[PDB]
RNA sequence: GUUUGACCUCAAAUCAGGUAGGAAAGCUCAAAUUUGAAAUCUGGUACCUUCGGUGCCCGAGUUGUAAUUUGGAGAGGGCAACUUUGGGUUUGUAAAGUGCCUUCGAAGAGUCGCUAAGUGGGUGGUCCAUCUAAAGCUAAUAGUCGAUCCUAAGAGAUGGGGAAGCUCCGUUUCAAAGGCCUGAUUUUAUGCAGGCC
RNA sequence: UGAACGCACAUUGCGCCCCUUGGUAUUCCAGGGGGCAUGCCUGUUUGAGCGUCAUUU
């Protein structure tokens, strides 16, 4: 029984006091893939009618 | 011409020897 | 001659045995050892009685 | 149902990399790159490299600039820096000028640095696997470097230097040169631990 | 100089660093397409002899293709054509082989980008811009 | 040290004629399994520009 | 009866090395200032002649005399 | 092939602080910045006197 | 967690700074007494800085 | 520090610029540190004498881009009172050449033959002869009637896989497959946070 | 129209984005002009991943 603060004081001075996680709980069911920015492109250089049988259109306009 | 002829020369094949007198001395001569 | 049947260099010799060391044993090298203990072979098995005798003492 | 649909196959192949890296049983070349340097050891060594930092193209841009500018209207010691560059480093612990070599632990193809540690140590030159490839890149003004070397240094830092290389002989060489010759990558997880270390 | 060692080193591919690593890579080899793109050679010394240079306009693909000549030619030929036409706007520079399996082998490609002004530019490589 | 578990007795070498460090000293922990753990994490650390020796 | 993960043995590795590798001799560029920045400084020299490039005290003029 | 200003200016301290000494040039860590041989600094300093005088 | 570090610099710099001011008391106690005899200085300065 | 930030890998854009479809002569890399200085390069932008140049800027790159070297060797130094010089005006103690002296002096592996070697190796000759592979370049009359819309059996892209290929299989499959909503403007000070299917 | 390129096509069918003009016109209708295929390369910008790290003066 190493005591309770022997061990921490070794975890302290070999890790370093930055252990623990940030994590989220409530995750996605499914993964979507994200929106990013889509930029515009920016270049660089630049009366009635009917058909005759013969191919043409002919309106009457009243 | 051998590098051995060239040099002789006073100034051309890398795969070729020398190891005949006459064609040296001739080749030497053709060169001068 | 040929530059190419000159010798080993000292460097050469150093690189392949460390590799050597570091690389370990292929498995028909290892069975090769296990026999020992208990043209292309003869060099072989001359490399495993070097290496045994290197890692006994030197 | 298909609830694998929450991670994308890159997300999922880049987990079971991990998985494998520690339930498989690697041999002690690559295993050795595990032992790295402790967190006061790697804060001690990062201070004095970053002192010889080298000069960035701004930099030298500017101070060549000077120079010409002084030049064109009408006897300098050696500079200082860290080397890098896996040939050049290379070529410097082969010649014994190199007085201590970085060496990173997470170069993608292993290969490039495998030798690294047994070459040091064969030609005498005092190295440390540093954790962190783009901590290496840093102190070189580069995104990664897979080494990082100290050939000459300022006589003020002289003893620095010798007493970084007494405390990374100490913690890190005499520490770990019996375990670092040894497999590793055998740690069991617990539903096999339960069902073959127990029974 | 590091490409001796990395050169003597891939002359033991039954090792146990190299079958080990092997052993991981075809298993990670076989999760991906069967045509990708390497971001970086897995054997810089190997591409660099064979004519490879760190630079814009020079690209890698892994590919692997099945072995075997029943169907229920070499496999080199035919997987530096698959890449080819997979990247219709390069040539074919070299390729080499990284992995096999019992079912495939695993090759990749070096590839050289023609339209690219580091490649027209320098005299050395140019030759490869010609139709 | 007082971070590692309780201390009982915490000595320092210093000279006689003027008071000044000896640069080493003694110190005893209430619990045994204690200085264990206190020498293993600083039996090589680097302080100051110096090694401690802890034993 | 064969042992897979035996310990490496450093057969090699034990026996230091006294010498460097090759003889190769050191070139002289090690000794002497750089070449390739004198090379470089001489380059930046002749393009502030031709008034392709504005000193860095003309410059440090430019800027305290506009932005108003 | 004529010298440059640079170089005309190096040469014309040489001969000024050691004159024909060519030893002494060869070893001064001052003026020889880029450690030149005798030879080098003999034939320089000829063409630098026979273009002047 | 409290690192060594730490300790032995705020016991080095404290001891430096209490040194500086047993020193600039004891120079002030002599120029009071009006004991100006074996004192670095007995004028009272005062550096104005001015860009 | 339950924070903040470096990298690595993988993505997206009607992002900037491109590309594919069809019909008689010899030489160059890799392999040995520029380490007294990535000396190298694409692109954006502004001018110019515009098949390009210069300045500035964002990047690529040290897991290696330039200079030097290719057995015909070659390299680092030293000595000749040695020889030579580019671009449409040259110049930098810059780039080379010849002779002699001195110190050094790498060489292509799933390849040769299941799987190697370095006074090695390949091929021939009745011990000798001859070359230097596993890298590359090189001339000689309709809003109103129907279609148009919808899906039916089925066919068939994408994701992925096979095949030397013309192409084939498979139809929701270990695909990052797209829409919508809320908010004093988002707590080390104005770089998007949360939620639904 | 065709390698044929917004999507389809045995239809001469169905869409989306930007600018501009005309009719009662901020909403409606129409006209005109310019764009929207795939694989790959270099670069720009925007991202994802408890993948590796660092993180007390």
């Amino acid at each position: 029984a190493p005591s309770a603060k022997a061990t921490a004081a070794k975890k302290a001075v070999v890790k370093g006091t930055n252990g623990k996680k940030a994590l989220k709980v409530r995750t996605s069911a499914t993964f979507r893939l994200p929106k990013t920015l889509k930029l515009a492109r920016a270049p660089k250089y630049a009366v009635n009618t009917l058909v005759r049988p013969n191919g043409t259109k002919k309106a009457y306009v009243r | 011409f051998t590098l051995a002829e060239v040099k002789a020369a006073g100034l051309v094949d890398h795969r070729r020897q020398n190891r005949n007198q006459e064609i040296f001395d001739a080749n030497v001569q053709r060169l001068k | 001659i040929s530059y190419k049947k000159g010798a080993a260099s000292n460097r050469t010799k150093f690189v392949r045995s460390l590799v050597r060391e570091i690389a370990g044993l292929s498995p028909y090298e290892r069975r090769l050892i296990d026999l020992i203990r208990n043209t292309r072979a003869k060099a072989k098995v001359e490399e495993m009685n070097n290496i045994i005798a290197a890692s006994r003492r030197h | 149902l298909s609830r694998y649909v929450k991670w994308p196959e890159y997300v999922r192949v880049q987990r079971q990399k991990k998985i494998l890296s520690i339930r498989l049983k690697v041999p002690p070349t690559i295993a050795q790159f595990q032992y790295t340097l402790d967190r006061n050891t790697a804060a001690e060594t990062f201070k004095l490299f970053n002192k010889y930092r080298p000069e960035t193209a701004a930099e030298k841009k500017e101070r060549l600039t000077k120079e010409a500018a002084a030049v064109a209207e009408g006897a300098s010691p050696k500079p200082y820096a860290v080397k890098y560059g896996l040939n050049h480093v290379v070529a410097l612990i082969e010649n014994k000028k190199a007085k201590l070599v970085l060496i990173a632990n997470d170069v993608d193809p292993i290969e490039l640095v495998v030798f690294l540690p047994a070459l040091c140590k064969k030609m005498g030159v005092p190295y440390a696997i540093v954790k962190g490839k783009a901590r290496l890149g840093t102190l070189v003004n580069q995104k990664t470097s897979a080494v990082a070397a100290l050939t000459e240094v300022r006589a003020e830092d002289e003893a620095a230097l010798a007493k970084l290389v007494s405390t990374i002989d100490a913690n890190f060489a005499d520490k770990y040169d019996e375990v670092k010759k040894h497999w590793g990558g055998g740690i069991l997880g617990n539903k096999a631990q339960a069902k073959m270390d127990k029974r | 100089g590091a490409y001796k060692y990395l050169e003597e080193l891939q002359r033991k591919k039954q090792s146990d660093v190299l079958r080990f690593l092997q052993r991981v890579r075809v298993w990670e080899y076989r999760q991906k397409n069967v045509i990708h793109r390497a971001a970086r050679p897995t054997r810089p010394d190997k591409a660099r002899r064979l004519g490879y240079k760190a630079k814009q306009g020079f690209v890698i693909y892994r590919v692997r293709v099945r072995r075997g000549n029943r169907k229920r030619r070499s496999l080199r030929a035919t997987a530096e054509e698959r890449v080819g036409r997979r990247a219709a706007n390069l040539r074919v520079l070299n390729s080499y082989w990284v992995n096999q399996d019992s079912t495939y082998k695993y090759f990749e490609v070096i590839l050289v980008d023609p339209q690219h002004k580091a490649i027209r530019r320098d005299a050395r490589y140019n030759w490869i811009c010609d139709p | 040290f007082a971070q590692f578990g309780d201390l009982k007795e915490v000595r320092l070498a210093r000279n006689k004629k003027t008071g000044n460090s000896r640069h080493y000293g003694f110190l005893e922990f209430v619990n045994k399994e204690d200085a264990m753990i206190a020498q293993e994490s600083m039996n090589n650390y680097l302080l100051m520009g110096h090694l401690l020796q802890v034993r | 009866s064969i042992n897979p993960y035996e310990p490496l043995i450093d057969w090699f590795t034990r026996h230091e090395e006294v010498m460097p590798l090759t003889a190769v001799p050191e070139p002289k560029r090690r000794f002497v200032p750089s070449k390739n920045e004198a090379k470089r400084v001489m380059k930046i020299v002749r393009a502030i002649r031709e008034g392709r490039i504005i000193p860095p005290k003309k410059l440090k003029e430019m800027k305290e005399k506009e932005k108003i | 092939r004529s010298q440059s200003e640079r170089e005309e200016e190096w040469l014309e301290k040489l001969y000024k602080k050691h004159g024909d000494d060519y030893k002494k040039m060869f070893f001064d860590k001052k003026l020889n910045i880029y450690q030149q041989s005798e030879g080098d600094l003999k034939r320089r300093l000829l063409r630098w006197k026979k273009r002047n005088g | 967690f409290v690192r060594a570090e730490s300790i032995v610099a705020k016991t080095l710099a404290t001891s430096r700074e209490k040194e500086r001011i047993k020193r600039v008391s004891i120079l002030e106690d002599k120029k009071a007494k009006n004991e100006t005899q074996h004192i670095a200085s007995g004028k009272d300065f005062i550096l104005k800085i001015t860009e």
